[PDB]
DNA sequence: CCTCGTAAAACTGTCAAC
DNA sequence: GTTGACAGTTTTACGAGG
């Protein structure tokens, strides 16, 4: 498995804005934001698979 | 304390803002001349970001 | 992709403590 | 002042299963 590598402060600045947009992604988008950000396009289609639970987690109570 | 522990991890953090993680790899390293744990390493280099860097 | 759950790196948040 | 340490919570990254 990979190990651990975070994100930086301006690569989860551009997600967010996408998120926040739509909670989710164009295969459009998912090409155009990896290549700014040089994510990997897979990558980046994990982290709104994470960041949907959250706002889920979110959910309270 | 120690004190020579604390200049060697600093120098290696110094050499690398850019990517101020170490690799499993180098951890072993580092705790294997040290005298750390690895566990010790972590905490420190989790500390250190927190400590140190932020201003940066 | 898609919840949902499950690893494991790395973050708060606070603390007596020497 | 800040150093080392920790339970508890957040972030990354896969794989089952539908």
């Amino acid at each position: 498995r990979k190990k651990r590598i975070p994100y930086s402060k301006g690569q989860l600045r551009e997600l967010e804005r996408e998120y926040a947009a739509n909670k989710f992604i164009t295969k459009d988008k998912r090409r155009k934001i990896s290549a700014a950000t040089s994510l990997s396009e897979r990558q980046i289609t994990i982290w709104f698979q994470n960041r949907r639970v959250k706002e889920k987690k979110v959910l309270a109570k | 304390a120690p004190k020579v522990a604390t200049n060697i991890m600093r120098a290696w953090l110094f050499q690398h803002l850019t990517h101020p993680y170490p690799s499993e790899e180098q951890k072993k390293q580092l705790a294997q001349d040290t005298g750390l744990t690895i566990l010790q390493v972590n905490n420190w280099f989790i500390n250190a970001r927190r400590r140190i860097v932020q201003p940066m």
